[PDB]
């Protein structure tokens, strides 16, 4: 079952092939064929036991870190945006599965910043107060980043400071911040910098 | 030693507000001594602080922002040449030091080290406190009434500093127009960037 | 088949090792007579200094070198010391219709990735007709190249779809 979605996507995402560059008289894909294959997908996994969403959703995020490819990864993540928009792929579960395992700090620094601004775009998660593991994910990849790691990749990783800071910040109006308070236990022991 | 110890002690708080008294009252525990107790902090700790190994580990904390802001606070009113004669210090401040390299002055002197310090900070490739050290301490330095950044019409560093940090918007509008000399023209280069 | 002196050797476990110096090397001086059988003089500090503390990644360098006269990258504000170590300017200045120039931020030069950036896409493309058509073929062909290189690949790909879309 898996594995059938696993040939669809591959099909589908990895529709490139190696075409002698020279250049043919021959001339959106951003915009059709991939709305088109987000639509099979979701008939698909609407009518292939919903219940496997969880791990289906893995497998698609596993896939996505495979490939390098910056530009390539940038054009997923808004497939997967959209696929966010026609009320599939509940927020809570993809970024759940999506901060964890995944996000390998200082391993693609271009892919943290490009699923840190996917989460940007969906900043809101807009779920209950299952933005608890979300939060305290996205702690634990902060400090798992010690005080000396360059100065050329800054702005890269900011990306999660601005996360919190948008969190924190609406947080006066999107979500009770004394959740958030008593979420950030594993960070301050009554004060430790 | 007073103001090493000093220090020590301040960076151990782990509070906003208890830093924000700390200074508050560190400023003025400093008086009457302002001029010689200034330079041999700053130009002894910061540059001990911002220099060594351990010393990075000790200002990641909030209690950098408040440093920052004790440091600048105090070389602004040292700035100023008020007698601030002391009663007893009036005599034993009677000693000669060349200093260990406008005019040629030891305040003078110091803040020019300083500045030059600010500006090798900003050199990359290996940092993590203090680079946000000296944004907060920029920061800080952002404020009315300021005669800091001696800007000598010839080739004082301060203003390539700041097109430094302008590369790392009202911050570049800081040292715009100081002297109202082609200087001003390259920050205003800097800022149309 | 003589396996003796290969299992004694590998027998021989202990730290001690003078025994086989007094049981072979008197043979050895008796027989080959060499006073001294290597006569060159070896005295060698070897490393001095080796480092230009300038240089950004070189596999970089090696690019920006075998560029065509056509193409020129230069440096931006540079959030690039070491690490990201390119966020360049490249004018396609060519014989066709010029455009604007790209990012085409990088990561480390051992290139297990490409560069694309696409920052200035915001009001430099959606303000033109042509400049819109640019960059329409030229995202799909940039979704098919297998792992783009980043100097030489990339900017021909973007000369090539800004030269092609122009029909």
């Amino acid at each position: 079952m898996e594995t059938q979605l696993q040939s669809i996507f591959e099909e589908v995402v990895k529709t490139e092939i190696i075409e002698e560059a020279f250049p043919g008289m021959f001339m959106e894909d951003e915009k059709t064929k991939l709305i088109s294959c987000l639509a099979a997908f979701r008939q698909f996994w609407s009518g292939l036991s919903q219940e496997s969403h969880e791990q289906c959703v893995q497998w698609i995020v596993k896939f996505i870190h495979g490939q390098h490819s910056p530009k390539r990864i940038s054009f997923l993540y808004d497939c997967l945006a959209m696929a966010v928009e026609t009320g599939l792929l509940p927020p809570r579960m993809v970024c759940e599965s999506l901060i964890n395992s995944d996000s390998l700090e200082w391993e693609r620094t271009q892919l943290w910043a490009l699923t840190f601004k996917l989460v940007r775009k969906i900043i809101g998660g807009v779920d209950y107060k299952g933005v608890r593991d979300l939060l305290k994910a996205i702690l634990e990849k902060i400090l798992t980043i010690p005080n000396t790691v360059s100065s050329a990749v800054v702005q890269q990783l900011l990306a999660a400071r601005e996360v919190i800071a948008y969190i924190l910040e609406r947080n006066a109006c999107l979500l009770p911040a004394y959740f958030a308070v008593t979420e950030i236990r594993k960070l301050y022991p009554e004060g430790k910098l | 030693w007073f103001c090493n110890n000093l220090i020590k002690e301040l960076l151990k708080e782990t509070r906003k507000e208890h830093t924000l008294r700390a200074v508050q009252l560190l400023y003025s525990i400093f008086c009457l001594d302002m001029q010689q107790v200034t330079l041999v902090l700053l130009g002894h700790i910061l540059p001990g602080l911002l220099t060594d190994s351990s010393k990075w580990h000790s200002l990641m904390d909030p209690p950098g922002t408040a440093l920052a802001k004790l440091a600048v606070w105090c070389a602004l009113s040292s700035y100023s040449s008020h007698k601030g004669q002391a009663s007893s210090r009036q005599k034993k401040r009677h000693r000669e030091d060349i200093e260990d390299y406008n005019m040629r002055d030891p305040l003078n002197r110091v803040l020019a080290n300083l500045f030059l310090l600010i500006s090798s900070i900003l050199g990359s490739r290996t940092a993590g406190p203090h680079t946000q050290f000296v944004q907060w301490f920029m920061e800080e330095c952002v404020g009315c009434l300021e005669q800091d950044s001696r800007g000598s019409i010839l080739q004082f560093m301060p203003f390539t500093t700041v097109s430094e940090l302008v590369k790392v918007s009202p911050k570049v509008v800081l040292a715009i127009t100081d002297l109202s000399l082609p200087l001003g023209r390259q920050v205003a280069a800097k800022a149309i960037a | 088949q003589p396996l003796l002196d290969a299992v004694l050797a590998n027998i021989r476990s202990p730290v001690f090792n003078h025994s086989l110096y007094r049981t072979f090397v008197p043979a050895m001086m008796a027989i080959h007579g060499p006073p001294i059988v290597s006569p060159v003089v070896c005295s060698r500090k070897r490393r001095f200094e080796e480092d230009e503390r300038q240089s950004i990644p070189n596999v970089l360098q090696g690019e920006v070198a075998r560029l065509d006269p056509k193409f020129l990258v230069n440096l931006d504000p540079s959030h690039c010391s070491n690490n990201g170590t390119v966020h360049l300017i490249c004018k396609l200045d060519d014989k066709d219709l010029p455009s604007v120039p790209p990012l085409e931020l990088s990561v480390p030069a051992d290139y297990p990735a490409q560069s694309p950036m696409w920052i200035d896409r915001q009001w430099q493309y959606d303000a033109n007709p042509f400049l819109q058509s640019v960059h329409r073929c030229m995202t799909s062909r940039l979704l098919q190249l297998p792992d783009k290189h980043s100097v030489t690949a990339l900017l021909n790909t973007w000369a090539q779809s800004i030269h092609q879309a122009c029909l």
